[PDB]
Order: structure tokens, then sequence, then C-alpha cells
């Protein structure tokens, strides 16, 4: 049981560079998931960027050389790098983490635990 | 690190390892070449054979008997028994050589290395008659100087065989053993292979498959510059001027080693070489003796074979400065062992600590690939499919060898069996903390990494491999087919009477 | 412990050959010497020995001894005969358990075997 709480964000103008990170409250984070979620106004939630335990990095939609996901064991938290924002990026981003699961890393139903989110805007 | 480490492990133990296995390849075809010269019927060597005994089983004593009765060399001078003891129970080998062999049965009542006068002839007065003497139970390495004076009283001789009550030889074991010292005037001593019988326990087929295996590689491999420190029982030679020369040193030296049992072996051709004399060993001669079947006792006489080499570690690296350019094997390979046990306890305690499972599974499987091929190349030289067995020797190993080490080097570091079992109960206890640490750690499930698929794939595929290993083995027991040949005929033998 | 058996014989002229065998039934351990005696009114003299394992003794280039080693069975043919090489031949065994010297005095062979000739 980990309870996520965000910190982070602010109003930067096009191609500006935001640091968000995410703490997390448990016994053994060393051994968790972690994922970042984003939702717009306008959609659903979707997987952009993910790092599991054993430090592998996950990207999709151009995220792979946007976006550079870390994890500090040491802090218990995680952080994802964000470089070159656009106006579309605009969401309230949500961390996930997850002990056991399966091939599914996407969709929301696979992570069982969440944090309240933080709001991200780009002007 | 530990990416660096395994490799720096694999590469060492493997270009050692194909050293060794050169090295015992060029000794075995020279010695062919060397046997390929000789004539038919051989016998321009004169030896003597040896026997000394203790609380000997009678079965096994007379199959010792009959089998150097068997043998087909055809210049044997005499046969020497000796038995360290001179008591009622004593007295049932003596009654069995009775049967074998002349009812020339001596008792003195005195101790040659205890007397003044330390001839043969004191004992002995005709050297064509086979002699049984029972001497006052005091060990195994004044048995062995009695029957060397007997040998060395009669100048008809040249070199003695010795062997111990247990060994079984076949019938050109003596040819074999002996052919050697006529090649080259500067070898004074030959070793001789020895086999493990009895193969009906788990244990005893690893400790058989490892002696095996030792004999093919690191005796061969000290054989091809002819500086082996393993030459005597259960089967090897000596010249009698060699004898003669150091049966004084090797019997006024301090024995602790071990209570009325254990004969320095070690010490007698550590002296040979101190004086510059080469020594070589051949694979021809085979020789069948039992093994333990008790884990605490192989773990037992394994700390005090260890305790052993522990002392004569200084004498053995010393007696390498005469031999010149050579000799600097030695040292080679006592640092490749130390360094091979320092190596694994530093990566056991390393994977303990960090409990990675991505280096975990790696150096179970380059350990895996390296046993496998080490069993293969076993099968190859033996021409047997039982060879592949030796995987599972690590295991006992692991959990026998090194707690023994730990042992021998604190008994001499600067309540029986506290100083015997409680330091393989801590480690086991340790290993197994290590082990539940080092689960509970990574107790995670996670399919979406190909990394943590792998460790699983890698680390199921292992128990697999050494689950089955275990059922095929489990199947050749009731099947009998582990069994040696040999192995049946003794057990035949022992239903019928 | 070990009994001799022979076989083989008759009359045969001064031209001609015969093959005398002598059998046995048990272990012999593969070291003990055999040996082969002529005469009975005379002492019996020494003909030919060997080891089981190997090796061969005359006193010849006319008789050879031959063994088989599986069989428990072994011959010694004769080639060519002369009128006073008629005798009742004996198969006779030594045991090398009270010593292992090589002697042709038919006394060290306490074990004999009946003749045929
Ligand atoms: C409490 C339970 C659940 C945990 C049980 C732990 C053991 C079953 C496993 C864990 C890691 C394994 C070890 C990893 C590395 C090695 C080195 C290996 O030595 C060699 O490399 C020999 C080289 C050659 O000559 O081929 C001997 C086996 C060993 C100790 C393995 C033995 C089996 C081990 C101890
Ligand atoms: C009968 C015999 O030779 N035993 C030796 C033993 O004395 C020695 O301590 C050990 C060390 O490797 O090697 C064994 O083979």
């Amino acid at each position: 049981q980990v309870q996520l709480v965000e910190s982070g964000g602010g109003l930067v103008q096009a191609g500006g560079s935001l640091k968000v990170s995410c703490a997390a409250s448990g016994r053994a984070f060393k051994t968790y998931r972690m994922a970042w979620f984003r939702q717009a106004p306008g959609k659903e939630r979707e997987f952009v960027s993910g790092i599991s335990a054993l430090e592998t990095t996950y990207y999709a939609d151009s995220v792979k050389g946007r976006f550079t996901i870390s994890r500090d064991n040491t802090k218990n938290t995680v952080s994802l790098q964000m470089d070159s924002l656009k106006p579309e990026d605009t969401a309230v981003y949500y961390c996930a983490a997850r002990r056991y699961g399966g091939t599914d890393y996407t969709t929301t139903g696979s992570y069982d635990y969440w944090g309240q989110g933080t709001q991200v805007t780009v002007s | 690190s530990a990416v660096w480490g395994i490799s720096v492990y694999g590469v060492f133990v493997l270009g050692f390892y194909i050293a060794q296995i050169v090295f015992s390849e060029f000794n075995r075809m020279r010695l062919s070449d060397w046997i390929s010269l000789r004539p038919d019927n051989w016998n321009a060597t004169r030896v003597a054979v040896i026997i000394a005994g203790y609380r000997e089983d009678p079965f096994m004593f007379k199959k010792c008997l009959e089998s150097v009765r068997d043998s087909e060399y055809g210049n044997v001078a005499r046969l020497i028994c000796v038995i360290d003891g001179d008591e009622e129970e004593d007295l049932k080998m003596a009654e069995i050589y009775k049967q074998v062999y002349n009812d020339n049965v001596k008792k003195p009542g005195v101790v040659l290395c205890e007397s003044e006068n330390k001839n043969g002839s004191t004992i002995d007065s005709d050297v064509s008659k086979n002699i049984c003497i029972l001497q006052p139970h005091r060990g195994k390495r004044e048995s062995l100087y009695t029957g060397f004076q007997l040998a060395s009283m009669d100048p008809s001789v040249h070199a003695v065989v010795l062997i111990d009550s247990d060994t079984v030889l076949e019938k050109n074991a003596i040819l074999e053993v002996v052919y050697p010292l006529s090649c080259d005037p500067n070898i004074k001593a030959v070793a001789g292979e020895c086999k493990i019988w009895n193969t009906d326990t788990i244990l005893s087929m690893l400790v058989s498959w490892r002696y095996f295996s030792a004999f093919n590689v690191e005796r061969g491999a000290q054989s091809l510059w002819k500086t082996v420190q393993c030459v005597g029982g259960p089967l090897g030679a000596y010249t009698i001027d060699i004898i003669n020369e150091i049966k004084d040193p090797w019997i006024t030296q301090t024995f602790l080693g071990n209570k009325c049992t254990y004969g320095d072996n070690r010490r007698l051709t550590n002296e040979v070489l101190m004086r510059g004399k080469k020594i070589v060993y051949t694979p021809f001669a085979v020789g069948w003796s039992d093994s333990p079947t008790n884990v605490m006792r192989y773990i037992v006489q394994q700390t005090r074979w260890s305790k052993s080499w522990c002392r004569e570690i200084w004498y053995t690296l010393g007696s390498a400065w005469k031999h010149g350019f050579s000799g600097i094997y030695l040292a080679f390979e006592c640092m490749y062992q130390i360094m091979y046990f320092f190596l694994v306890m530093y990566l056991f305690s390393y994977i303990a600590i960090k409990a990675d499972i991505r280096a975990q599974t790696a150096t179970v499987l380059v350990s895996t690939l390296v046993t496998i091929i080490k069993s293969s190349y076993l099968a190859l030289r033996a021409k047997n499919l039982k060879a592949f067995y030796f995987v599972l020797y690590t295991y006992v190993y692991f959990f026998c060898m090194i707690p023994a080490r730990i042992t021998a080097m604190f008994t001499m570091f600067d309540w029986l069996w506290a100083k015997q079992f409680l330091i393989t109960y801590m480690w086991w206890a340790g290993v197994l903390a290590a082990g539940v640490y080092s689960i509970v750690d990574n107790w995670y499930f996670d399919w979406a990494d190909i990394q943590y698929r792998f460790a699983l794939v890698g680390i199921c595929s292992y128990l697999v491999f050494v689950s089955i290993v275990l059922v095929i083995y489990l199947i050749g027991k009731i099947t009998t087919w582990n069994y040696t040949p040999l192995q049946k005929e003794l057990i035949e033998e022992r239903y019928l009477h | 412990q070990v009994q001799l058996v022979e076989s083989g014989g008759g009359l045969v002229q001064a031209g001609g050959s015969l093959r005398l065998a002598c059998a046995a039934s048990g272990r012999i351990f593969s070291s003990d010497t055999l040996a082969w005696f002529r005469r009975a009114g005379k002492e019996r003299e020494f003909v030919a020995a060997s080891r089981w394992s190997g090796g061969g003794t005359d006193y010849k280039g006319r008789f050879t001894f031959s063994r088989d080693n599986t069989r428990n069975t072994m011959c010694l043919e004769m080639n060519s005969l002369k009128p006073e090489d008629t005798a009742v031949y004996y198969c006779a065994l030594r045991t090398a358990r009270d010593s292992y010297y090589y002697t042709r005095n038919p006394t060290g062979y306490d074990y004999w075997g009946q003749g045929t000739q």
C-alpha cells in the first residue's frame, strides 16, 4: 500500500521545461513499478512514460526523444523530466504505482494505485 | 561491477582449466609413447608389495590379498603385511592372511621405530618367504617403517609398492606403476590412479567423479612437470634408495594430524621433492577403494585434509625452489585455488547483500554452463555417460568444503561437536538467512519487463534441469545402471557367503 | 582346493605326435607355477614350466607350452617321438603362498595329478 502525492507544474510558455516529481509513502518502494498518465480536459488518461523496478524506460508518441524518466530509491520518489513543451501538452498529470501485473502496462485498470494529480499548463 | 566480476571469474577459470587439460593430455601422450616402446614380458624391475591396515573388514582384506595374488607381474619378491596391533581383535586379519597366504606370522614384542636397532634382520631371518608382522599398536606411520625395513634388508629388490588394506588392484596395475621408474633415472616415485567402487549413495558418486576428475587433471598436470605431491596410498611406487635415505626424517617428524591412523602420505613425497627428484604419475594403474557415505564423516575427513594441507603449504612451496625453471606451477596452482576460494566467498557475499536478480541469474547460468562443459569433458575422456552427474558436485562442495575450510582455518588461527559441526550449522543458517532475505526483497511479479522475464525463465530452466537430473539419478538407482560393474560382483559374492 | 585331471595318451610309434591336456576346476589366482614331469624306475625329472600370466621355460626346440586362460584348460603338444620319451607324464601345480621363487624341484609341488601314459 503506497500513497502517491504530486508536487510541481507551473505556467511556462511554449518551449519551456518543467520538472515534476511524485512522492510515495509505503514499506518497500524499491520494488514498485511507476508510471505517468495525463488527462486532458477533452480526452481520457493515456500512458506517456513509465519506469519499472529494474530501471526499464518506456516511452511512446515522440516521448522517446522529448521526456526523460528517472527514480530515486534513496529519497523514495520518482520524477519525469519534461523538455520542449507544447501547448497541446497542457493536461493534469497522474502518477501510478503497481506491484503485480502482466503484459498490459497502458490501460488505467492495470495499475491499482493512483495519485491526486497536479495541473500542468503551457502558454 | 557484477558483470566484470563474473566475466573475470569465467575467463580465469576457463583458461586455467584449459591449461590443465592440455598438460594432462601431453603427459598422457608421452606416457603412451614411452609404453609403446617397451618389450613384451618386461620384468626387469624387482618390487615388493607392502600392505598396512588396522581394524579392516576381513572381507575387504581378503579381497585385497586376492587382488594382490592376481597380479600378472613376474618379478615380485615378497609380500609384507603389517598390522598396527597385537590384541585378540587384531588376530582376525592375521587369520585371514593365513587363509590366503602362508602361515608365517610373527608377533614381535617391540616396535622398530622405538628400538635401538631399527634393522629388519632383528625380527626377520628368511627373505624368500612371505612374512606377517603383528606390531604393537602405535600408528599408521610406524607400520610403514617396519615394511620399509623389511623390504630394505633384501638387496635384490629395487622398488616398493605401497597399497592400503582395502585397495583392489588390477592384474596389470603393478607393472604400470613400476614401468616408468626405469624410463628416467631421475624418477624416484610414481603415483597410481584410484577409483571408487561403491556408488550406491548420492555423495559416493559425487566424490567418485571428483576423485576421477582430480586424478585426470591436477595430478596429470603435476606429472607433466614431474612434481607430483600426492604419491603413496592407496596405489603408488617408491624406489629403494630414496626411501632408505628419507625414512629417518619422515619418522622423526612430529605428527598430530590424527590418532592411530592417517599416515603422512604427502610428507614423504615432500621429502622426496626437497631433494630435487622428479616424480611422475600414471593413469594406467587403476586402484579401487571405498568412500565415506556419511555427510558428517566426509566433512570431518575433508576438514582433517584441509588442516594437513594448511600445515604443509609452507613445505610444498619451499620445495619448489630446487626445481629451477620448473616448480613455479605449484605456486601458480596454489594461488589459483586460494583466489578461487576468495572469489567464491566474495561473489556469494555480493549476491547475498545486493540481492540483484539480474546478476544472480547470469552467475548461475554461467556456472551451470562451465560445469556442464567440465562434465562433458569427463564423459568424453572416460567414455561413460554417467560423468554428467558431476554437475551436482557444486551443491555438496558449497555445503561441505567451505565450512570445512573455515573450521580448518579457525582451528589453527593465531565441546567435541562444537569445534566440528557448529561452524557448519552456522554457515547453513547464514546461507538460509541470505536466501530468505533475497527472496523477500525481490518478492514481486512484472511480466511487462524483459529483464524480469529473462531472469524468471533462466531460474525456471535451471530448476527444471536440476530436477530432471535428480529424477534420472533416482531412476538409475532402481535400474542399478549407476552401480559399478565391479561393485555388483562384490555384492553378489557377499550375498553368497 | 584344486584338482588336476589329465587327458590324452595312448600308444604312439616312433614317428608321430600327440597332445596332452591337463584340466583344472577352481581358481588358481593366475600366479601359481605350473610344470610337467616325464618319468614316474627313475625319479621325476623337470620337463617344462611357465606361469599362468605368461612366460615359458624349457629343459628343447620341439615342445611348446600353451594355455587358454579362460577355460582353465592347458595343453602341451609334442612334435616327433623317440623311444625313451615314453613314460607316465604328470601334471603338477606349485603354490605361491609360501614364496614367489621359481624352483624345478618336484618336492616344492605339493599338489599332483594322476598320470595317463
Ligand atoms: C532459503 C532458500 C530459499 C535459498 C537457497 C539458496 C541456494 C539454493 C542458491 C542461491 C545461489 C546459488 C549459488 C551461486 C554460485 C555458486 C558457485 C559454484 O562454484 C563454481 O563456480 C565451480 C566452477 C567449476 O569448476 O565448474 C558453486 C555453486 C554456487 C555456490 C550456487 C549454489 C546454490 C545457491 C547457493
Ligand atoms: C590417501 C591419500 O592420498 N590421501 C590424500 C590426503 O592425505 C591429502 O590430505 C588430500 C589433499 O588433497 O589428498 C588425498 O588424496
